[PDB]
């Protein structure tokens, strides 16, 4: 839910 | 180089730097400025004042917001708005920190094209992009399939989205949520006898809604209750330390997001313009989009909210279909999160519009996603 | 160039150089001519007398006050008193001493026009300003939220003020104090059989009614324990030496300050007077006006009148409520000392009136803050 | 069997049989106890007076009034005053003749339940009706599309009817109207030095505001004219023959119509509530509503006041669109007029209230057209 | 006895006697029914009204099309519908005037089926025949080879048409036309800030699409001529005399009939649903069909949409070949004058199905010509 | 040195290596690409998609098939086709795999150069053949003299073959099958209001078309048992769960492949073809013909379609000779599994075309067997 | 303008 | 145009 | 009818 | 509360 977790997923995607 | 995020909601503005948890700066969307005589000269010390230090100026301030349903109608306090949010909240200096910026869809293109005009030709910002905010409740949300349900202080509005594309045509907004609520719980509260009138007196009632009010299961059997027994009533202190009880009004409140009927208004409630909002889209998406509502946050904190609806929804759509509803408790502040997300992403920041690009495409490029 | 703070009391004149931390001239606000026949030519010295050499005199004098309720009814007296104010007091040259002048709210207007003009014309002071005295007992009392009590020997007169922002409809006012707590005080002595009669023997009242008059915290039982003790008698003796004798009339005459019933007025105690002017304040206002009560001096110098009016006000008003009446022991020079502040402040001065101005707008500038 | 229509006025009180052209009483709504010590035993014939009878006592005694702002604060005056206009005014016996009763909108219930309560067991009334009076003033203008400006002693309303359609939300109420000018003309008067303070003297600015007041054009001409000239100035005579002199105060007192913040109050005029309540209702609905501003009378019966609402409708609606107030001679008698004509109406016989009925829907049956 | 034809429109109901020019009745297929509550007893005059009375009263009324896309989804108030038609407007007892009914190709066979179970039942009508659209089109337009293009408020279809044979294959059709044209120039509109909502604001939108509209013959060109110049505005008046300005939302907006992209649609345009008609035409009668291309009206008034139409198509289909597109002035009634037509045919009278027949072949014979 | 084995259908694409029982691709022969816009950067990942992946994206997408009745007709997207078929389905590197192609008969002989010019040249194979799809059923079939019904997606073609060789005059084609079929099946459930359009739902009735469709053995009995009895209906329920009910639809959709005139074609149903395709051959042929009638899968994999073509081939044939018809239940792979067979015969290999040779006799040589 | 004739009008409608 | 006009036409045809 | 048996019965014809 | 501190106070102000 984090902010940077969040980022990191979509970045990944 | 710490990108801003800015969300300019009809009520509350809230502004934090990108990759922040959490706004910083939440203040109310308001300006005041003294209605009363002044005569310590040592002590009409502003002609105008911020919605924090407005609220409790607010017993001899009158109180206007800047923002009617997501448009901006007082450019000069939402210039004022913005000036306090960037020096005295944020403490930046907004030459060196590109910006991102909010808006309700289906809102008039000059409002945006002269928003952007104040924050290039007014802050000198280096860089900006405006962001739609159905997109960046679905970065809160951490999903990339929904339809997104919002109510702030001003504009309701239903959004699809489906692998990351829009459904222009399935948009469909109300303007309605919190104002009209607080205005009907005004006029209700009035039917027991407390007059309220002022905006302070406004700002009251909001927070008497913002604590007691709660959303029926059935309107009907609550109502029965209500007629038949005290227990549904509650007690209230307000500033002078007078009491207030308040009973049926309290779940009438919020049920006129339901049935605007109430308010006047002809428009489906929320359950019907999110169930028409679907069947305007493709028969496919339907069903993903039904595994998917997620709510906007704002009015959508009540107590019962999230059951009514998928209540309503399961009683309009067909039956022997997954009916699911998101709505995490961070909802309100989801909008800010979002756009603290989306300002992050690396693949994002060739989406930026540079001060070069307004003054060669003119206006026109803040328009290219207007959606 | 240091300023003059002149506030004209009902019954005391108060007189002195700004930044001063009290008054010169304390004289009381008494014209007296004989009534007698001078016989000894060497001896009928003058026609007529200011108050301190009138109060000696005032055996052989006719005393008559030139203001009754804030309102001056004799000018040619009160120019009589401001020159002896001005060159037998402070010793001073009005030419170069700007000065500041106090008046009762809901004045009228023409008394505010008349007392300028005379000003101006007759003394040719070179800048002049007229100030609100709840005002002033606001700086006295070194804070800027608050409403204020004040009883002189004229009007009695409540006004809220906030932030420095005044509430103009929220003042309230009675014509009563002083004056008519003495008269009253005249007939219950003449229940025992007293007869006082002459001005002079007003003073002489006056003087015990300043001496012995406490306030009751519960008027009926203060009425029982008089009429089954003597423990609330005292005993005072006259100029000639008679002695008179006085037992429940002591607590009954400062308690027709609550009950104007025994003056025959309808309009409510200075309590319920105080209760409702805080009423016509906005909601928020009032938490903040019940920390800060503030009494100007004058009959508030009575023992037990902050106990009593707590303990009224806490009646009136809502339980859980912090009530706190500020009245410091200068409460009566209170209104002086605002002004001795208030000529001093460095951001004061541009609110001076000049003669030029006065050459120029006419009147009519008086009236900028009329309030 | 003639029907009875009595509307309970705030300040007076008009009671009529059904059919009649005029109401026969128009007594005031007052109530007076004396505050003075009764001597000649032959001569305290009453405790208490009703408003013509305490008018002419008025000088010895204290008036209060039971209603304030349509809403009903002593019951027990408030009988007084029914049992009065029952057996001594018309001199009719309620046990025959079933009654309409009048009320604001946005009343409390508990107001309308209280006094139908009151109605069928003290009087043993067999049947009711209550009725809101701008649907009365809607039939005494004789038109079925209209919007309402109202204020009585107490409310000033607006409300919008087509076609005989009620529009809820298009409601807009202010707490203003007759006291409040007569207060503030006090106010206003003692500008001047008339100090006005008892009940009875109440009673005699009333009466000077009733005769004497005129409402502006042009305000600010007007005050440029008073400044410049006397010949706006008119002298009225007090009840002990001595004269009072009255200038721009005259225009002043029912500019504060327009300008509630010269009470403090910042709601908008009578005329932007207007048009704001007609910006409520639906667009084409504006058209008529501007063709038919009905007017219903009490402190609308001032010179001028049509012209000034005409001129400032004209300035804040679109241009090239007819706007037209209806305002007759009768329009302070028109709510009684309407009553009168309702209960008439052989269709409406079927909307009484039965005593049966009462006695088992309980009350909740009179909420039925609450509106 | 002259039979009757009644074309029942998806928004205009159009009812004429046989071999008449023109229709009698063209009243809106609408009925209302009062959202707002009643009060004046005398003037809630009716629960439900029919389109030209619906009209006026709509700004109280929520109106409903009892119509969607041809397909009838209210009966009830089609019952009404009819009733008024044959009674209010035609002043005609149907039960000597057999009757003409129109619909949609592709239509439900149970609407159909139903019309004509409640025409013969309800009404006692004694003689029925279904017609189909385009057919009358071309006796309109005087021809017996055509390819037909029909736009309604509701659906839009091509028939080709030779020597009299109908090719039921080649049929196309598009649920779009008015109402979608409408819903869409009311959310562009909103692109410019004119927030249109209601019912009522729909038909204001739909007078404003009817009379400001017009077809680009190059969007593209016109897109850059309303960005560089405002000479393509237009100001229109709201019924409440307020003003509306328009520019390129003018063309824009009939322009999604070539592009229903704009509406989401992925079908192809009219231009090239017509092509695609032909295609499906064997190779000989595309000659003749280019020669023949027959407008059936509605929506096909526009300014400039036949040249647009001849510019597509002659793009489209192969060079060195005459295309030439008709369309009458009447095109509108053209489909009511081909009902006109063909009811007075002594040849067609036979065609009629009697009360006997459909009491003994059921309903099925109304299929016999369903195409 | 695995062969390749790829079966280009009209609407699904099968690959495989040679020898292997069944394909392993079998993904749609589709392409979409987005309609609608994107919005979530990171989302709209593609601009293509190919079939499987477009049939999920689908309600999205927009999709396109490359071939139209065994004719290539977007080769661009053909090549996405075949790219994702090698290196996405087969994970094999095609410079190594040989590959056999398939193609109808009476093919344009540029679509067959096109095809192997893009074979050699961008993918680089190093041999190639092309080989007739009834051969390829035949060998599936186990047997050297037949005659074989095709009908895929696009062509439904009539081949007679015996002692394997191949009678080029007796071969007959239809361009009609699956697509066709199911178009018209749209515009049947129109007939009952289910309005199906986009091409997403042009896939659902695809898929309501293979599972509800059946074939009647006698047309008219069994529209006499839908017309009489609900016996024959089903329910099916769409994606969105929303329920549509079938009945006499079902076999109506099969029953024009019998009688085209149902779709506007004059050419005999697939019975009078194949009957008409034997009478082409020499007269002693038609014995073994008529005793190996094989059906090559697709739209052949209907319920009861071999019971009636048997029934309408002993119908149109002389009695007392023997009509056998062969249909395994693979029919629709037989295709496929007959290209798997002949690419693993020793024999076949010098069938192969060689790059050289494509080098050398330039396209010619693919025509060499073109049939 | 009179009484009656108001009702008379309202029963008239 | 006519009505009448087209009848008569296609009562000849 | 497996696809090898078909491989030897036409490569054995 | 000496009349110099109160001065001091609101010029501070
Ligand atoms: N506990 C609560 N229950 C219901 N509504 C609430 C609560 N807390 C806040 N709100 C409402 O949230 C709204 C503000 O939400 P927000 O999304 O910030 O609106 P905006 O973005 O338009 O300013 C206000 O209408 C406020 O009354
Ligand atoms: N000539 C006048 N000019 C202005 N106001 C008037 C005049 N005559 C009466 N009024 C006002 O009319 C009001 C009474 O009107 P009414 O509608 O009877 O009130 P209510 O119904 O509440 O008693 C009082 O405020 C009275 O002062
Ligand atoms: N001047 C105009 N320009 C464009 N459209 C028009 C105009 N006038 C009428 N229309 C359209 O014509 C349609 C009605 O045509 P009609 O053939 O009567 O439809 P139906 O027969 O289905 O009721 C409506 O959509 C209306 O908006
Ligand atoms: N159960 C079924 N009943 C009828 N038709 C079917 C069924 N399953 C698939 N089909 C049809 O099979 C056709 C595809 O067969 P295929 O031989 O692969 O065609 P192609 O080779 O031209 O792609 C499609 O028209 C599809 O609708
Ligand atoms: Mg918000
Ligand atoms: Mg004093
Ligand atoms: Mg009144
Ligand atoms: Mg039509
Ligand atoms: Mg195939």
């Amino acid at each position: 839910m984090g902010v940077a977790d969040l980022i990191k997923k979509f970045e990944s995607i | 180089t710490t990108a801003l995020v800015c969300d300019n909601g009809s009520g509350l503005v809230k502004a934090g730097f990108a990759g922040d948890d959490a706004p910083r700066a939440v203040f109310p969307s308001i300006v005041g400025r003294p209605r009363h005589q002044g005569v310590m000269v040592g002590m009409g010390q502003k002609d105008s004042y911020v919605g924090d230090e407005a609220q409790s100026k607010r017993g001899i301030l009158t109180l206007k917001y800047p923002i009617e349903h997501g448009i901006i109608t007082n450019w000069d306090d939402m210039e004022k708005i913005w000036h306090h949010t960037f020096y005295n909240e944020l403490r930046v200096a907004p030459e060196e920190h590109p910006t991102l910026l909010t808006e309700a869809p289906l809102n008039p293109k000059a409002n945006r094209e002269k928003m952007t005009q104040i924050m290039f030709e007014t802050f000198n910002v280096p860089a900006m992009y405006v962001a739609i905010q159905a997109v960046l409740s679905l970065y809160a949300s951490g999903r990339t399939t929904g339809i997104v349900l919002d109510s702030g202080d001003g504009v309701t509005h239903n959004v699809p989205i489906y692998e990351g594309y829009a459904l222009p045509h399935a948009i469909m907004r109300l303007d309605l949520a919190g104002r009209d609520l607080t205005d009907y719980l005004m006029k209700i509260l009035t039917e027991r006898g407390y007059s309220f009138v002022t905006t302070a007196e406004r700002e009251i009632v909001r927070d008497i809604k913002e604590k007691l009010c709660y959303v029926a299961l059935d309107f009907e059997n609550e109502m029965a209750t209500a007629a038949s027994s005290s227990s549904l009533e509650k007690s209230y202190e307000l500033p002078d330390g007078q009491v207030i009880t308040i009973g049926n009004e309290r779940f009438r409140c919020p049920e006129t997001l339901f049935q605007p009927s109430f308010i006047g208004m002809e428009s489906a409630g929320i359950h019907e313009t999110t169930y028409n909002s679907i069947m305007k889209c493709d028969i496919d998406i339907r069903k993903d989009l039904y595994a998917n509502n997620v709510m906007s946050g704002g009015t959508t904190m009540y107590p019962g909210i999230a059951d009514r609806m998928q209540k309503e929804i399961t009683a309009l759509a067909p039956s022997t279909m997954k009916i699911k509803i998101i709505a995490p408790p961070e909802r309100k502040y989801s909008v800010w999160i979002g756009g603290s997300i989306l300002a992050s992403l690396s693949t994002f920041q060739q989406m930026w519009i540079t001060k070069q690009e307004y003054d060669e495409a003119g206006p026109s490029i803040v328009h290219r996603k207007c959606f």
